[PDB]
């Protein structure tokens, strides 16, 4: 309904050790 | 103080926020915010730069991204590469950073008693080894390679490349091995000298830091002053781009894009000036609220009633300091793909309706009061993300309004809204259609991502039809939201309140857990419900019919529930292998009404055949689109299928989906609701009698309209996990037909889930966490995605490594084993003080209290689904954790190369190391499960 | 021993029990005496059988091997008997239609030491891998609760609910 916080691909956290 | 240029008067915060704030600006230009919280267990800090990747040199694309990657590998005062992440890991902390076109934000958290010890090095980051560069180039290249086959990335960089090529907006922000290493080596460029000369833009006048900790505002003040007053100021002007990247030759254009997944999407873009300076009114949030609306009389209601669109998004998208966009993106059915012109025509009819009616001060006031309530009763955020967000938004707003700028609207100005509506015209539109039907009809290829697309000029005849758009009677302004909460009364805490959830009802119909909120005291509530029924996962046919039933239910209730979802009262409804799952979260003022409506639609569901066909085709497209997922995700999925006793593959679901018919589903819904069990967890600003009233309401509605009968206890069948044999190694092998990268997941299984084994596995995983990251990713540079940690499922646990790399999984596996021997020697040579340091780090990790209500209710629900009901788990398991000694060696010799009870299973997804035995390749999962035993189930509490 | 000498009951059975691809030894006794006394008599009979096998001569041992070979190689006398064998091999999903020849050919290779080690490892009272489950059925009037020497028996875990008994235990694999 409205563009939300970082809905594009720009958010590039250096490492992904916080997901799952 | 001489090192402080100025200090803010007072930080405008919420009356419910107990944290203290103090904003100030140093003499070097750094915008500092300090947050004191004497009750937090973990402190955090974040530093934000305002340069980003749009200021990259034209010959080196991705230089700021590579610099963000590079600042973590050591500084002058601390030259070791992984001493930072090793310090944070040894002190129960973590770190990360991102880089947007106009930002480069670094952030980290750690235990509250070492904030200065970490913050010193974090400050050394802003005060370049050749080998570290040559190694990290491969990490950036594996990052971009990970982002190649991603549709959002492809359309993002394609939108960047379809504009003015001379504009920095068209630059490639990620970078790769070619632009960073190959091309500069071919052109004689010294990348290291480029890093040193770029680190002319890292000036203190463009930096914003936010520090949150237990220390007093004065101690934080002296600390930030001491560690940041020495940052040299170079007075770098903030980059602006007044010229819009989309010129006339780029407007009124149609782009036909071929995706990777079988998706059908439509993208409408309007170039608009930068509305950031209009944060006091937010006309993009206003027009996004009206256009993207989903209630009665909205655009999406017509697009859904006509069977063309299922979901719609519309609003303002950030561009830069000089340009922004206003986008409307929708999903397309098979008929909507052919009627794109009519969909856009209806869009311009709604826009013309808004121009005819004009701005609405009552809509603006409604948004103002709603945002004021949602901001006042906002949940306590996590320190890392909070400090990162505030640090990111400090450059846009003053010190006093940094906490309330993006949330509170104060002044109503319709001149701006009417101006943007004047900018939303067919002469300033850009249209992009994404569908597989364009396969083989494209003539252009994108340079960085290889995206196939076609560019055409929109016919002036179609533009004229858009310009003559009349008023549609199906488009009306939304009505007054009847879900706006007006009762914020906090019910007094009952005398029989329990610190942990209590079982206040246990009948054959349902089992009700309840706890009154005694920590947050906010007028909110989380209501979780699980419906057990054997017909939900009996076969792929009934599972598909269940997912289709829930999806049809949510799709039918979306228009009605959009107002409640906009009024801070949301809900999630998903299917599970044990039955349905329904969760209603938000303000308890009007929660039972909407919940009653949802149950009413559960027991009075009338299936629309058009919605059934469209949604069914969409689910078919989803099961088809699983083949484009990432290799590590495929590895986790395959390991899930292998370890679970009963699991239907997406190929079985896809094959059984064609046999689903409307009479079968209409005969299946009452068959599902004929026999049910219910397990509920009500945790929020409600009382015991209120919880019992809601539960009895649900039961009475289900019995009245659905004739629901309780389940037999012998029918409460939980699933077991496959038991691997001693010294047994099994390898399942598949291929990824989309990504050119390989994935691998190694899983070692343990005995069961008891306190001792849990603390063994968690302690070992705590010791090998940072060494795993540094060895498999920082030094050897296997891939960008390297993860290692514990895995728990069905009451059984183990250790898992998940790696996504270009190299073959057998080589990755041998390096994993050699790393295991290396960690054996490291633990054997490790000192008792470092061992106890990992003990303390894990204790702080596990004793971390939840910050918001949904996290606590999520922990309770996690203890409910496992049916262990161990609410005091943290205190008991940490109390046993502080009594462990360097047991871990015997555990490694017993469970983890020549261990007598080694249980190893590997998942290989195709694109000195010790000798490994001959693995048993898995031909068929069913035979694999039939040939091996099953583990027992965890006893209830 | 259990019927002609001690006169426990009219129905006394013992033999192999095969189900779901897993097997064991089974004893079924119906008598007037209580099941705990019956069980002590069965255990004392088991030790007596240990001493009997130990003192058994090689000629009688080969006589038991030969008798088992005759019972296993007994040809079916009718079509429903042969089809009963084949249908057993099909329901068990083992499909070992040449089972008798191989199992007898391997039966003529076993030794008294193999039998002794098997009993002492799986069936002895102090066996390291003893798997014992006893089912007691009280009589009608029994309310709710020169002979050989019976050994000391451990404390059994009385089962309250079958489902609770099964949830806490692992499951065996299937036969390939
Ligand atoms: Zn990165």
């Amino acid at each position: 309904g409205i563009v939300e916080q970082c809905c594009t691909s720009i958010c590039s956290l250096y490492q992904l050790e916080n997901y799952c | 103080n001489p090192a402080i240029k100025r200090i803010g008067n007072h930080i405008t915060k919420s009356p419910e926020d107990k944290r203290e704030y103090r904003g100030l600006e140093l003499a070097n230009g750094i915008k500092v915010l300090l947050i004191s919280d004497p009750t937090t267990d973990k402190s955090s800090a974040a530093l934000d730069v305002h340069i980003g990747s749009l200021s990259d040199p034209p010959n080196i694309a991705g230089l700021s991204h590579f610099l963000q990657h590079m600042l973590f590998l050591g500084t002058k005062k601390y030259p070791k590469e992984n001493e930072y992440s090793q310090f944070l890991s040894e002190h129960a902390g973590s770190s990360n950073a991102f880089t947007s076109g106009e930002h480069t934000n670094y952030y980290f958290d750690v235990s509250h008693e070492h904030l200065e010890g970490a913050l010193d090095r974090f400050a050394q980051f802003f005060l370049f080894d050749e080998s570290a560069k040559d190694r990290e180039v491969n990490a950036v290249d594996s990052e971009h390679e990970k982002n190649v086959m991603n549709d959002a990335w492809r359309l993002f960089q394609l939108e960047k490349a379809t504009g003015n090529p001379k504009h920095p907006f068209s630059k490639f922000g990620t970078g790769n091995k070619y632009t960073l290493e190959t091309r500069p080596n071919q052109e004689g460029i010294d990348v290291r000298q480029e890093l040193l000369k770029f680190h002319a833009y890292y000036s203190s006048n463009l930096m914003a830091v936010v520090v949150l900790g237990r220390e007093s505002l004065d101690d934080l003040t002296n600390l930030v002053v001491k560690l940041f007053s020495e940052v040299e100021n170079k007075n770098v002007p903030l980059p602006e781009f007044p010229e819009h990247p989309f010129q006339e030759e780029h407007l009124k254009q149609l782009y036909k894009i071929v995706p990777i997944k079988d998706i059908r999407n439509l993208y409408v873009t309007f170039p608009i000036p930068d509305l950031q300076k209009y944060y006091k009114s937010n006309p993009g949030h206003y027009l996004g609220h009206l256009i993207g609306h989903e209630g009665p009389g909205s655009l999406l209601s017509e697009l859904k009633s006509k069977g063309w669109v299922n979901t719609l998004v519309g609003g303002q998208k950030e561009g830069a300091r000089g340009f922004m966009f206003f986008i409307i993106n929708v999903d397309l059915t098979e008929e909507g793909l052919l009627h794109v012109e009519d969909i856009i025509l209806h869009m311009f009819q709604y826009i013309q309706k808004l121009r005819a009616e004009g701005p609405q001060e009552w809509v603006f006031q409604e948004l103002k009061d709603l945002n004021a309530v949602a901001f006042r009763f906002k949940d306590k955020e996590r320190p890392r993300g909070y400090t990162s967000k505030i640090a990111g938004i400090l450059h846009y707003y003053p010190l006093e309004e940094v906490l309330t700028a993006e949330y509170l609207l104060e002044e109503f100005r319709p001149d701006l809204i009417e101006m943007v509506l004047d900018k939303l015209r067919p002469e300033n539109v850009r249209v992009a259609i994404v569908s597989k039907s364009f396969e083989g009809k494209t003539d252009r290829t994108e340079e960085w991502y290889g995206t196939q697309y076609k560019q055409e000029a929109i016919p002036d005849e179609v533009i004229k039809k858009w310009q003559n758009a009349d008023l549609n009677g199906k488009f009306k302004l939304p009505t007054k939201n009847e879900f706006i909460p007006t009762n914020f009364e906090i019910l007094p805490l009952e005398k029989e309140a329990t610190p942990y959830p209590a079982l206040i009802k246990d009948t054959a119909m349902s089992k009700l857990w309840f706890k009154q909120d005694d920590k947050f005291f906010l007028p909110k509530a989380n209501l979780n419900f699980e419906f057990f029924s054997p017909f939900a996962y009996v076969d792929p046919l009934h599972s598909n019919m269940a997912y289709l039933y829930l999806e049809l239910l949510k799709d039918s209730l979306n228009e009605y529930a959009y107002a409640a979802e906009l009024a801070g009262l949301s809900y999630d409804l998903q299917n599970t292998i044990y039955g349905m799952y329904l969760s209603v979260k938000g303000y308890n003022d009007k929660q039972p009404i909407l919940l009653k409506k949802i149950i009413e639609k559960m027991a009075t569901f009338e299936i629309d055949e058009k919605r059934f066909e469209i949604i069914k085709e969409a689910y078919m497209r989803s099961l088809n689109n699983f083949r484009a997922e990432q290799p590590h995700q495929h590895a986790m999925y395959y390991l899930r299928l292998l370890m679970t006793e009963v699991a239907w593959t997406k190929d079985e679901l896809k094959e059984a989906l064609d046999d689903v018919t409307l009479p079968r589903l209409k005969a299946f819904i009452p068959q599902l609701l004929s026999r049910l069990h219910i397990e509920a967890l009500l945790h929020g600003n409600i009382t015991k009698q209120a919880a019992l009233g809601i539960m009895q309401m649900v039961e009475d509605t289900l019995i009245e309209h659905a004739h629901t009968k309780p389940l037999l206890p012998s029918q409460l069948v939980r699933y077991r996990e496959v038991q691997l044999p001693d010294r047994g190694w099994f390898v399942y092998q598949q291929r990824n037909e989309v990504h050119n990268n390989s994935g691998i997941e190694i899983y070692y299984q343990t005995d069961m889930q008891s306190t001792s084994e849990n603390m063994f596995l968690e302690l070992f995983a705590q010791i090998i966490s940072e060494p795993a990251f540094n060895t498999l990713r920082t030094k050897e540079q296997l891939g960008y995605i390297v993860f290692s940690g514990p895995r728990r499922a069905n009451g059984i646990q183990g250790l898992r490594f998940i790696i996504q790399s270009e190299k073959p999984p057998h080589y990755l596996e041998s390096r994993v084993e050699a790393f295991l021997i290396t960690m054996e020697k490291s633990i054997e040579d490790m000192t008792e003080e470092a061992f106890q340091k990992h003990i303390q780090a894990l204790a702080i990790r596990r004793l971390d209290k939840p910050k918001k209500l949904s996290a606590e209710s999520a922990k309770y629900w996690g203890e409910i689904i496992s049916q262990q009901y161990n609410f005091d788990r943290d205190n008991t398991e940490v109390a046993y954790l502080k009594t462990l000694t360097k047991d871990i060696i015997k555990f490694y010799k017993e469970m983890l190369v020549d261990a007598p009870r080694r249980h190893k299973v590997s998942v290989h997804v195709l694109a000195q190391a010790p000798a490994l035995p001959q693995p048993e390749v898995i031909q068929n999962m069913t035979e694999f499960k039939r040939g091996l035993p099953l583990f027992p189930l965890v006893k209830p509490h | 021993t259990l019927r002609t000498k001690e006169q426990l009951g009219y129905i006394v059975f013992s033999g192999p029990r095969r189900a779901n691809g897993i097997q064991g030894l089974r004893f079924i006794i119906q008598s007037e005496k209580p099941p705990h006394y019956l069980e002590s008599r069965v255990e004392a009979f088991l030790i007596t059988m240990e001493k009997s096998i130990e003192d058994m001569t090689e000629e009688a041992f080969q006589k038991h091997i030969q008798a088992l070979a005759i019972r296993r190689l007994d040809k079916p006398k009718k079509l429903s008997a042969e089809s009963a064998k084949y249908w057993g091999e099909i329901i068990s999903q083992q499909y070992n239609f040449d089972r008798d020849n191989t199992e007898v050919a391997y039966l003529k290779t076993l030794t008294k030491e193999d039998i002794i080690k098997f009993y002492k490892e799986m069936l002895a009272v102090d066996a390291p891998r003893r798997h014992k489950v006893s089912v007691h059925v009280l009589a009608r009037e029994m309310d709710s609760n020169n002979l050989s020497q019976a050994p000391a028996l451990p404390q059994p875990e009385v089962i309250q609910n079958m489902t609770e008994f099964k949830r806490g235990l692992p499951l065996f694999p299937l036969v390939k």
